[PDB]
């Protein structure tokens, strides 16, 4: 979430200063719209990490519902950031690749 | 190597004979140092007509119960002692009964054949106690329920209907069991040139025509007379019962279409395309990777606890299906799987798994003629329908003459708007109408 | 020179997904078959068994 | 008429690992892979970890996909599965010699490439309950098997099935760990039948190194002897009671194999009286309702036990049992004929013959030599030492039976049964 | 009515043997003692009084007993050993009901054992004897006394007690407290076949027979 | 002159529908309270205990 990525991440930074996301503190991941592979793929996640991104939807859904935000402090650490299903998620993306791969066989 | 095909001539060759009767002797000469000594005991499940029911099973439980040139325990004797082995496997118009030995006993138990072939005796003790092992034995010793459902496929989705004809006969019958079924019909059926000269291992068939002329001969010279009628088509059954059980604790479910029997050409390809149907099996794992789509989604959809595609045997039809398990739900979309899966089969042709269960038919293919035994009986009807066998490379060739444009077409003559066998066990409340089912049995995707 | 098997009817589980599972291993027990009453069952919860596949050269 | 057919290739890899390739110019394809994996090399620190990885074949591998490696597996569409066993665990692979490679690479990442996945794990777990159903399962899974699980009791009845207070507890450190820890040239066996011996050995070669093996046959496994009990409730009863015999490999294992033969065991003829054993004829004589008795083989190198497997109805269990005692102290009587010995050697040393046999029970059987033999002591040298058979051990040995801690073993209610200590 | 007091039922002693995985290890193990109305019955309590039980005040070392006191300096974790009384007018026996980790399982039960051979030893004090009588005598006090446990103990006299052999009578009973057939006792303890029961694998814990 | 009860801590059962079930009998097995870590359960698929009912005058 840094320069270039906090102009362009930095829609997500600078811009979600502006967008919101990432100063919300969101979790870059979390971000993916809801599809079958992404639900699937949520399913696998990790259990510690399910926690996680747990108390930061709801949370989110807090302020949210409160329409405030965290300390700017507070807002997310930039950069800075597992890609937390990255490793899973993609994984998922070779997956149904590979139901689409002998799928395509 | 000289490739599955010049493996298949590669794979050495059986021979056969014909004994002066017009016996039938056939040889697979081996290394087999035991053998299979196939004293094919061709008395089978169906062969027999409607007051001469039970007969044959009765005939069975009469197979071993002993005699006057080797007495029962002398039977055990020469035999038992011998440590020799003995079956009836009984089937539509034949049956087998195996002797593994010693192919140096190669002679002994020919001898005991024989009286086996003739000396079998009714006992008025045996009869009597024997045959009230026979009475008694027997008598209650019908119920197994599998045959009430795999057999409910044969005593029931098989129909009992002259040919539909069950196996096993009346409990009447039980009581009203005959010398004259056997002092009479034993003689008034058992007819040897029908029987089959079985020669399994390594061996000698000169040896065989040899030892043939000095005990096997003089077999089938008293024959025929009166009495042997031909298989008059008809419908069987056509229908579906539920033995209604609440105490049926989960569906023992099935079905099948057709199945193999003795006669027509199609089935070739109907094996392939049973193939392509294939069997479903509960102990099996990979589901979610399955090869039956039906399968996968039975997998996935976690949508029945079993079905087996099962080949139901008459000469030219029958019914090759799914066994099944299941609760108070599957049926309905199991059709839509089965006939649906069937409507997609009668359709969806790929020559992926047609090339697929060629490989099915090809290891498989091996498996009967892999083993001394599944080789054995496999000569013994292979004479006894074909009267030929299909060689490695004659089966290897209608079957190497695969045509997957047969499949949706020949699928479409045998298979297409028909009303196969369906039978679950249980409370088959999910088994809609012939009206339903049987409006199943057409489709409205097209 | 090294040994595993043969003695029938006893168990040493054979399984697998493409088949189904059993064990006939060395040691008998099989010999039960005898009685009069030979009745058999299906339909209730329960497995069965006895698949294979064979066919022709 | 082959160039003078093919003697199957006994060797050892030069590494330490069993490098066997019978050369079979056989139609069909045969791989084996005997794996010290079998029961024996289990250890107290899992449980079913066996059972599982016998279904965990089809789990997702490394460097293979599950799906994909379904879709070889699926693919050819042969036959492809390891074997439960104390001794072994065996990767088999029946089919067209073609794929082989295939499923040697198949083999090659069936053996060496498991992934063991967290989220795939977890799911197979289920599929065990499912297991330990069939396991226990009907009269042969049940009163056979689950009775065999009522019937094996040391760590050889560590089971095709897992514990239930194990259950669901697996662990992919288990995995790893398991066959890191069990997993091993030691355990390695490959046995080709159908292939080049310099293909097996190619890829062989450029494959399977592995080592890693461990220690010990068992508490003595503690020799209880004496009963598993189990109160069944089994309508008619289901009882065994265990006499013993000898060691796999020991000088006297082939005369407990007579005095087997001698009791006998299911008949190579159907429906007869089992006339031929005082455990059987003295069971004909002595029994009049369903019975059986029968003796093991619990062979390890170190020990073992020759049973009876025992089935019966309640009412003549003392009766019966006590009889069959009684027959065994009959027997023990050192009363035989010669007949008896000869004659056995024909219905026994046949046991070896069938047992050795074909093209399955070749692969089975042949392939318990194709896998499970390790040459041909021949027909001839085998039943030569089996032509060594000898009776007098079997009466010295008729004593020993009569002199050792053995067990019973229990499934129903004893009201009519023997305790063993009321003995 | 009806019979019979058991097959001796069946006396295998001995371990039922039960395979847990209890986490921390339940394992309890039996020795014997004697029968309902034995004569010795009551010497019976007053070795289970000399092994004594869960303590009248509670947080305590169990500093009362050789199976408590050495299992004090036998032990440093969790465990527990107790006798029963399986009181057939026929029969009896007193185990010990133990708790404790797998790990000291061989150790502590050994060490149990072991206390038990060396209480088998016969070393008391009459301290022991007369204090033990206070213990387990107030054992038959609060044992007999209100008025649910009147109920239940007056009620086990307002059912279980027949009569009053009164605090007098069956305190004089009590009071017929004599030691060395506990001594004497303490062979017949060590004389028997009992009873191992087995919660959890012996991996850590003895099976009795490797004992 | 008929006794059943008190060796407190082992399993006799006493249990009813107006109250709940429990066996308290003779002999002993209560001992086990000591450690640190005394910890102790609630919320999952289970029974609980320890009812009563007791006043006044």
């Amino acid at each position: 979430v840094s320069a270039s990525s906090k102009w362009l991440e930095g829609i997500r930074k600078w811009y979600y200063n502006a967008a919101g996301f990432n100063k919300l503190g969101l979790m870059r991941d979390d971000t993916i719209h809801e599809n079958d592979d992404v639900k699937e793929a949520i399913r696998r996640l990790p259990e510690n990490l399910y926690d996680d991104r747990v108390f930061r939807i709801k949370r989110a859904l807090d302020l949210s519902m409160r329409q405030q935000i965290l300390p700017k402090e507070q807002w997310t650490k930039y950069e800075e950031d597992k890609f937390y299903l990255e490793p899973y998620l993609k994984e998922v993306i070779r997956e149904r690749k590979e139901r689409e791969e002998w799928a395509k066989k | 190597t000289a490739t599955y095909a010049q493996a298949l001539q590669s794979v050495p060759e059986t021979q056969v004979s014909q004994l002066d009767n017009g016996l039938r002797v056939a040889s697979e000469q081996s290394s087999q140092p035991t053998c299979t000594v196939g004293v094919w005991i061709d008395a089978g499940s169906r062969y027999e007509t409607e007051k001469n029911n039970g007969a044959g099973y009765f005939v069975e439980h009469l197979a071993f119960k002993g005699t006057k040139n080797r007495p029962g325990n002398a039977l055990e004797k020469e035999v038992e002692s011998m440590g020799a082995h003995l079956n009836a496997y009984s089937t539509r118009e034949h049956t087998a009964y195996y002797i593994k030995a010693l192919s140096k006993d190669l002679p002994k138990a020919v001898e005991l054949l024989a009286d086996i072939v003739q000396n079998c005796s009714l006992e008025d003790s045996q009869i009597e106690k024997e045959r009230d092992v026979i009475l008694q034995e027997l008598q209650e010793n019908d119920t197994s329920m599998r045959d009430v459902v795999f057999n409910y496929l044969h005593a029931t989705a098989f129909q009992g209907t002259p040919l539909a004809q069950s196996v096993e006969g009346p409990s009447e019958n039980v009581r009203k069991l005959s010398r004259a079924d056997l002092t009479e019909y034993l003689s008034r059926h058992y007819k040897a040139p029908r029987m089959v000269l079985a020669a399994a291992g390594g061996l000698e068939h000169r040896q065989l025509l040899d030892l043939a002329q000095k005990h096997f001969s003089g077999l089938s010279g008293t024959y025929d007379e009166d009495a042997v009628p031909t298989l008059t088509p008809c419908r069987f059954t056509g229908s579906e019962i539920r033995h209604r059980e609440d105490g049926l604790p989960l569906a023992h479910v099935a079905i099948a279409v057709e199945g193999p029997g003795w006669a027509n050409p199609d089935n070739v390809a109907l094996q392939v395309a049973n193939a392509i149907i294939g069997h479903y099996d509960c102990t099996y794992g990979g589901g979610m990777h399955l090869s039956s789509p039906l399968a996968s989604v039975a997998v996935t959809n976690k949508l029945c606890q079993s079905f087996q595609t099962f080949n139901i045997c008459y000469a030219d039809t029958g019914l090759l299906g799914a066994h099944f398990v299941c609760d108070h739900m599957s049926i309905d979309d199991m059709m839509f799987v089965l006939q649906g899966q069937w409507m997609r089969l009668c359709t969806s042709a790929t020559e992926s798994e047609v090339v697929r269960g060629k490989n099915l038919l090809r290891n498989a293919l091996v498996s009967h003629l892999d083993g001394t035994t599944p080789v054995c009986e496999d000569i013994g009807r292979s004479l006894l329908t074909y009267g030929r066998r299909i060689p490695l490379a004659e089966w290897e060739s209608r079957i190497a003459e695969v045509d997957a444009r047969v499949v949706r077409e020949v699928c479409s003559k045998y298979f297409y708007d028909q009303c196969p066998a369906v039978a679950g066990f249980g409370p088959i409340e999910q088994l809609p109408d012939y009206n339903r089912i049987r409006s199943g049995m057409f489709w409205l995707r097209f | 020179m090294l040994s595993v098997a043969a003695r029938s009817g006893p168990f040493a589980p054979v399984l697998s997904a493409t088949s189904r599972g059993v064990a006939g291993a060395l040691r008998p027990l099989v010999q039960a078959a005898v009685p009069a009453t030979s009745e058999s069952p299906v339909l209730d919860l329960k497995r069965s068994v006895l698949c294979r596949e064979s066919l022709r050269g | 008429v082959p160039q003078h057919p093919q003697d199957l290739e006994f060797t050892r890899l030069p590494n330490g690992l069993v490098i066997a390739s019978l050369e079979n110019y056989a139609p069909a394809s045969r791989i084996g892979l005997f794996i010290k994996a079998g029961s024996r090399y289990e250890n107290f620190n899992n449980l079913g970890t066996s059972h599982l990885l016998r279904l965990a074949s089809s789990l997702t591998t490394k460097g293979a996909s599950s799906f994909k490696i379904t879709r070889g597996i699926e693919a050819v569409g042969g036959k492809l599965s390891v074997t439960s066993t104390r001794e072994n665990m065996a990767y088999t692979v029946e089919c067209l010699r073609d794929d082989v490679d295939i499923l040697m690479e198949f083999l090659l990442n069936v053996t060496t490439a498991p992934e063991f996945r967290r989220w795939e794990v977890a799911a197979l777990q289920s599929q065990l309950r499912i297991d330990k159903a069939v396991a226990f399962q009907n009269p042969q899974a049940h009163v056979i098997e689950n009775l065999h699980a009522a019937a094996y009791r040391n760590a050889l009845a560590n089971s095709l099935y897992c514990p239930d207070y194990r259950i669901g507890k697996v662990t992919p450190d288990e995995l790893h760990d398991y066959v890191q820890n069990h997993f091993t040239s030691a355990r390695m066996a490959l046995i080709g039948l159908g292939v080049s011996h310099p293909v097996l050995k190619q890829v062989a070669e450029q494959f399977l190194n592995i080592r890693g093996g461990l220690g010990l046959s068992g508490a003595k496994a503690k020799y209880r002897g004496g009963e598993i009990r189990e109160q069944n409730g089994d309508s008619l009863v289901h009882a065994a009671l265990v006499a013993e015999s000898a060691a796999i490999g020991s000088a006297e294992a082939n005369a407990f194999s007579v005095l087997q033969h001698v009791l006998g065991a299911g008949p190579h003829v159907k429906r007869g009286s089992n006339a031929t054993s005082s455990l059987y004829q003295a069971v004909a004589k002595g029994v009049h309702q369903p019975f059986d008795v029968s003796a093991f083989n619990a062979s390890y190198s170190d020990s073992g036990l020759f049973g009876f497997y025992t089935i019966s109805q309640a009412a003549s269990a003392g009766d019966v049992i006590k009889a069959a005692y009684n027959q065994v102290k009959t027997i023990a009587q050192g009363n035989l004929s010669n007949p008896d010995v000869q004659a056995a050697k024909n219905k026994l040393k046949a046991g070896y013959l069938m047992s050795v046999e074909s093209s399955e029970g070749f692969l089975d059987e042949v392939g318990c030599q194709a896998l499970a033999a390790g040459s041909y002591t021949p027909p001839s040298t085998v039943l030569q030492q089996i032509d060594a058979v000898a009776d007098a051990d079997v009466i010295n040995a008729a004593k020993k039976f009569v002199s050792g801690r053995k067990s019973m073993a229990a499934s129903g209610n004893l009201g009519h049964t023997p305790f063993i200590d009321e003995l």
